[PDB]
């Protein structure tokens, strides 16, 4: 019992869906009724790798064996649905919570916050923020981080720096997040003076080491073979709190690097993240489908992934090269057509490879390119500013 | 349904049925995820291929997992899928699992006579005469009629085993 | 408020039966250009068990033993009558219709027999659809040498029997039964087209009988019938029973299965008709191209064992196709679509070749029928037979196309 739960929790934290699945089958093969905690662990393990259907199947099987859902199971469900931007599943689970009578803690509120942020619903995000402040409870660092990310995404510099100066007044040792999307938002409007004034304080960082390393390497001082090793050890050290934090860290870093003119550095960061285990759904290569998944990424992370995906396509044939802009219930609707992810990907492909990547006549959240259009096709110039 | 979508579905279904025919459920899962990425909704046919691939190499838990994916995906499982599941349960001797699958078939407005006969015959073949007798008697008391060959087989096997009551 | 807001049969037809203990419940007799038929005069509510529709007493029938020796029930033939000598010389196996024709003529000559009156509602020589009355021109339109040869053999046998047994020297009581050959031919045709065979118990004697049952030959044939015949031995009554739990709407025709598991050719040989939804029709394929039986059944929702195919566009034609199409089965092996498309293309090519073998098409046959004004019943029967074969092949083609469509 203890060994099964420990292994399953470790796999879920580390995003090892396959190992958790194998443990589940082995322990079910011995006529052992699974507990709620182990089922929650395997569900959250499946959600790390964006395997929503497997997590939903496990959640459905949870009630079959008599294991009732707990608060941790719901927290994992909201976090997994929020990472992918599936806000419809988010409000469905919220309705399930409201009809189950369980009180909503900060986890539900902030999971909804980033679920609407990744889905592009900025107005609903701020509405849910004001509702969170209306009722009760104190937002943690995660809530203000999510609102800073949503403000940076929706071209709001002024509220961004207001929240920045408000949050740093609490002596909280601001994390990699805040700096990363602050560089991103300042690079949105070519605020080179603000970027430099942030970097001047960022470079020293007498307190922590991670900030110093990343601030040195973003400027290009750590690009050498020996000078990238410090970045590699700091990345390895950071790969211990879990893939849930790793995906956010890589998203923020990629957005900052892409929006600061460091396209080659962003490409190399994405390349080193792929072998780590973060973004396991990023690339699929087979005779049938050559796909890139971006529904869990930010705008900056999408552009870096698309840039390196286009370059690999020109090197080489699959029956179809597709872009998974939106994944979830929104696919069978016109709502995903207007989504910021879909329109951003479409505009990027349109201005880079001309009118070759068309939409899908059956799916509302995919960008399509037949093999015939692949036949007629270094495409994206990756340079450091 | 355009001709392009039809051709893509044809190619994907062909390759998936191939992978199911070489006893490779993992490959069928890769094809299903390829359909998901491509935007093609997984219909009952591809999932039935997955279930058959799991059942061919004597894997009951994987077959039931594929049926759970059926029900979660919202698709109506084909009669062949349920027939394969009941045949696998009978081959493994899982009489209760076969009865549950028969009840699920009944709930889905399906004729369960053929599946009942297949389950009884498989249970007899694998040498599970007690469970075969129980399933046969449940079906017969339920108003279901068996073939003459099955009646003769049940009578002869029961009398050979010395079971006069059944 | 009440103030603010096919033809019926001759009443004497049922009245002569009614005064002789014939009872019809919830049904009325109607007559049309094709012929007589039985239709529900109201809405028959489906009950727990089978519902009684008609009751025909045994004394109004003309029944003969199906096996040697020949004994008639009820015994209408007197001892020493030469008609018994004529009957007793027939072949026990294949000459069953000749004995029934002899009995029919004898009954028509009997003054107190019921069939002297009921025989006036039988179809005449120009209204009967039996192929025994068809000429060589009508047989030429069957487009089937086997059926034509069988019909010629039947006609030759009937005429040989009449010539052998109705020569010059026969007594007057025999000569008046059939003065000339076509009368006996019509008698044999009526016997073939309306005989009902059953295993009936009379008292303590159980035997098979060939029966000419009035008011029960009125029912039309169907391969999915709503009625069936049950013999009640205690009072010697034949019951027409509607299927248990099967609702029947007002005006719905009452139909029984004349004979199960028989193709259209044997139906045309015996009852002189064919149906386009015959679920037992056979098309001879090469067998080189085959499709998946399980997928074909599941797409069209055809369940049950091969001898009890049934549907939950799909009709008896699809069942006949599934029973006749070249099929392969490997327990649980799925079919890869690519070979299925090629197989159905080859099968469609074979079906189109078969259609091209026929000099004309089915739509032109229907147009010829609609423009027909001076043709005998057998002419239209042959035209309908060939057209029904053409529609069966076309339905096979369409079913293959839609099956290959729904394979993904
Ligand atoms: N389903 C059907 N379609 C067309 N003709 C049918 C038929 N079923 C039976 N018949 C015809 O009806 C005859 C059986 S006696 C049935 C009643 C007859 N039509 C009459 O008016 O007296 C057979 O000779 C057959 O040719």
């Amino acid at each position: 019992m203890e060994t099964y739960e420990g292994i399953i929790f470790a796999c879920g934290k580390g995003g090892l869906h396959e190992d958790a699945r194998k443990i589940l089958q082995y322990m079910t093969a011995k006529d052992v009724v699974p507990s709620s905690k182990a089922y929650t662990g395997v569900i959250e393990a499946f959600g790390q790798a964006a395997l929503y259907e497997e997590a939903l199947v496990a959640f459905n099987t949870m009630h079959e064996v008599g294991s009732n859902p707990s608060i941790e199971t719901f927290h994992s469900l909201l976090y997994s649905f929020a990472r992918g931007g599936l806000f419809k599943e988010s409000e469905v689970i919220l309705s399930r919570l409201v009809n189950s009578g369980i009180p909503r803690n900060r986890d539900t509120f902030n999971a909804t916050i980033e679920a609407y942020k990744q889905g592009g619903k900025f107005e609903e995000a701020v509405k849910t923020y004001v509702d969170m402040e209306k009722s009760r409870c104190d937002p943690d660092e995660r809530t203000l981080e999510a609102v800073l990310s949503v403000y940076s995404c929706a071209r709001l510099v002024d509220e961004c720096r207001e929240q920045f100066e408000e949050m740093k007044a609490s002596d909280i040792l601001p994390s990699i997040m805040c700096y990363c999307m602050m560089l991103s938002v300042y690079g949105k409007t070519e605020s080179w003076d603000d970027v430099n004034e942030l970097l001047e304080e960022m470079l020293s960082n007498r307190v922590s080491n991670i900030h110093q390393v990343i601030g040195q390497m973003i400027k290009g001082n750590y690009d050498d073979d020996s000078n990238w090793q410090i970045v590699e050890y700091v990345l390895d050290k950071l790969n211990s709190e879990g893939c849930g934090l790793g995906i956010r860290f890589y998203n923020a870093l990629l957005d900052a690097l892409w929006w600061l003119g460091q396209k080659e550095r962003a490409a190399r960061v994405l390349n080193e993240a792929t072998k780590r285990g973060i973004f396991p759904e990023l690339f699929r290569k087979n005779k049938l489908v050559w796909s890139v998944d971006v529904h869990r990424m930010s705008e900056g992370g999408m552009y870096t992934a698309l840039s390196v995906w286009l370059n690999d396509l020109s090197d080489i044939l699959p029956q179809l090269a597709v872009v998974v802009s939106v994944r979830g219930q929104l696919e069978k609707s016109s709502a995903a057509r207007e989504s910021p992810i879909t329109r951003a990907a479409f505009s990027f492909l349109q201005d880079h490879v001309s009118s070759s990547f068309s939409f899908t006549g059956w799916n509302g959240g995919r960008i399509m390119c037949q093999r015939s259009q692949l036949k007629q096709l270094n495409i994206v110039a990756l340079t450091n500013s | 349904v355009s001709a392009l979508e039809r051709s893509l579905r044809l190619t994907f279904m062909d390759e998936l049925m191939e992978r199911a025919r070489n006893r490779d459920p993992s490959g069928v899962s890769e094809v299903i995820y390829d359909m998901i990425a491509a935007g093609l909704s997984p219909g009952p046919r591809s999932f039935h291929g997955l279930v058959v691939a799991h059942a061919l190499n004597g894997d009951e838990q994987g077959a039931m997992h594929s049926l759970r994916k059926e029900l979660g995906a919202g698709q109506r499982p084909l009669p062949e899928t349920m027939i394969a599941l009941v045949r696998l349960s009978g081959s493994k001797g899982n009489a209760q699992r076969g009865l549950e699958l028969l009840a699920a078939m009944e709930k889905l407005n399906y004729d369960i006579r053929q599946a009942w006969l297949i389950l009884v015959e498989e249970l007899v073949r694998t040498n599970h005469l007690e469970e075969a007798n129980k399933v046969f008697l449940k079906g017969a008391r339920g108003g279901m009629r068996a073939t003459d060959q099955l009646y003769d087989l049940m009578i002869e096997e029961d009398c050979k085993a010395g079971d006069h009551s059944n | 408020f009440p103030l603010f807001q096919l033809e019926s049969a001759d009443p004497d037809f049922y009245k002569i039966g009614y005064v002789r203990r014939v009872r019809a419940y919830g049904v009325e007799f109607k007559e049309g250009p094709d012929g007589f038929g039985i239709y529900a005069s109201k809405d028959i509510e489906p009950r727990r068990r089978a519902r009684v529709i008609m009751e025909i007493p045994h004394e109004l029938m003309i029944t003969i033993r199906q096996k040697h020796p020949w004994m008639f029930f009820p015994d209408i033939v007197p001892i020493g009558h030469p008609i018994f000598d004529i009957i007793n010389s027939t072949d026990p196996e294949r000459d069953w219709d000749l004995r029934l024709a002899c009995l029919l003529l004898f009954s028509f000559d009997r003054e107190d027999h019921f069939w002297r009156l009921y025989g006036d509602f039988l179809p005449a020589a120009d209204e009967c659809s039996s192929l025994l009355l068809a000429t060589e021109e009508d047989l030429a339109e069957l487009q089937d040498p086997q059926l034509v040869s069988t019909i010629r053999q039947q006609q030759k046998r009937v005429l040989e029997f009449w010539e052998k047994n109705w020569h010059s020297g026969v007594p007057l009581k025999i000569k008046r039964l059939a003065e000339d050959a076509e009368r006996f031919i019509w008698a044999v045709s009526i016997a073939q087209t309306r005989c009902i065979s059953m295993k009936t118990r009379i008292g303590a004697l159980v035997q098979d009988l060939n029966m000419m049952i009035p008011y029960a030959d009125m029912l039309n044939h169907s391969f999915e019938p709503n009625c069936f015949l049950h013999w009640r031995p205690k009072d010697r009554i034949l019951e027409v029973m509607s299927n248990a739990g099967q609702a029947i709407k007002k005006g719905e025709e009452m139909t029984i299965n004349y004979m199960p598991g028989q193709k259209n050719n044997m139906l045309m040989e015996r009852y002189g008709f064919s149906t386009p939804v015959n679920p037992w029709d056979a098309i001879p394929f090469s067998g080189d191209s085959r499709i998946h039986l399980n997928s074909f059944l599941s797409v069209f929702n055809i369940f049950g064992l091969p001898e009890e195919y049934y549907h939950d566009f799909v009709d008896g034609a699809v069942i006949a196709a599934a029973r006749t199409l070249p099929t392969w089965s490997d327990i649980d092996l799925p079919p890869i679509p690519s070979a299925e498309r090629k197989a159905v293309k080859e099968l469609q090519d074979e079906c189109r070749k078969m259609l091209a073998e026929y000099p004309t098409t089915s739509e032109q046959d229907q147009k010829l029928l609609d423009s027909l004004s001076e043709a005998r019943t057998t002419f239209a029967t042959a035209v309908k037979y060939r057209m029904h074969r053409k529609m069966f092949i076309g339905k096979i083609i369409k079913a293959l196309d839609i099956y290959q469509e729904r394979l993904l």
